[PDB]
């Protein structure tokens, strides 16, 4: 199908609701990061940590800044790769809850066959994936495919695709 | 395939000799993912890691 790279605005939101332990729509845009945090400037300085390391470079006040203007900010200067964060989070993702045979390279492939989704795309629902991870690692490989496919419907639905 | 079971009987050639062994190694698999998923709950990710 038609190839997008991730928009910052998925990216930024998926790191935030990951780090925080939180769902995507429990995370609004309109609130500031040390809203969100809640007066934990350990978890505020982890989130922001995570972003610059992330994007490369931050704003001057990313605290007080909402998430739509940090995702603006950024896309400003943002390519489209995952980067150094995104790419070591799906390897403890897929490494921790995929059955012992299924790899990152496995869902890739599933999801460019049974979907169809580009490389792209893929990086889309693999942080979706991130986004809802589940409790325990899911114990064989047709409940590890139906789960790719929830997190391809997820993605589908967010970014305005049909399937 | 009744022609190319009577062939593999002759020949004595286990057809499923393959998918034996495999089924043994997957039982082993599911037994160490076990093992490792117990380890990483009484230590956590941050410590395994
Ligand atoms: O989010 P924040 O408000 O910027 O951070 C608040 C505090 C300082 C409370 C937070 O980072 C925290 O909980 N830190 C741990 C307490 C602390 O500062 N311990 C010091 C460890 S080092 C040390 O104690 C050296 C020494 C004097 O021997």
């Amino acid at each position: 199908i038609a190839d997008e790279p991730v928009k910052a605005s998925l990216l930024l939101h998926v790191l935030v609701a990951h780090k925080l332990k939180k769902s995507l729509d429990s995370i609004p845009m309109s609130k500031t990061i040390k809203d969100l945090v809640g007066g934990k400037s350990t978890v505020q300085n982890e989130i922001l940590g995570d972003l610059g390391k992330e994007f490369g470079t931050t704003p001057e006040k990313p605290e007080e800044t909402p998430l739509e203007e940090l995702a603006e900010t950024f896309q400003d200067t943002f390519s489209g790769a995952l980067g150094k964060q995104s790419s070591s989070l799906l390897s403890r993702l897929i490494s921790s809850k995929m059955p012992g045979g299924f790899t990152i390279t496995v869902a890739r492939k599933y999801l460019q066959t049974r979907w169809g989704l580009p490389s792209g795309r893929q990086d889309g629902v693999l942080l979706v994936a991130l986004s809802n991870e589940p409790a325990a690692r899911l114990g064989s490989e047709a409940d590890a495919k139906a789960f790719l496919d929830s997190m391809a419907q997820k993605y589908a639905s967010i970014v305005g695709v049909d399937l | 395939r009744q022609q190319l079971q009577v062939l593999a009987r002759y020949l004595k050639m286990d057809l499923d000799n393959g998918e034996r062994k495999f089924l043994k190694e997957k039982d082993t698999v599911a037994e160490l993912q076990a093992q490792l998923d117990y380890l990483n709950a009484e230590l956590g990710e941050f410590f395994v890691n």
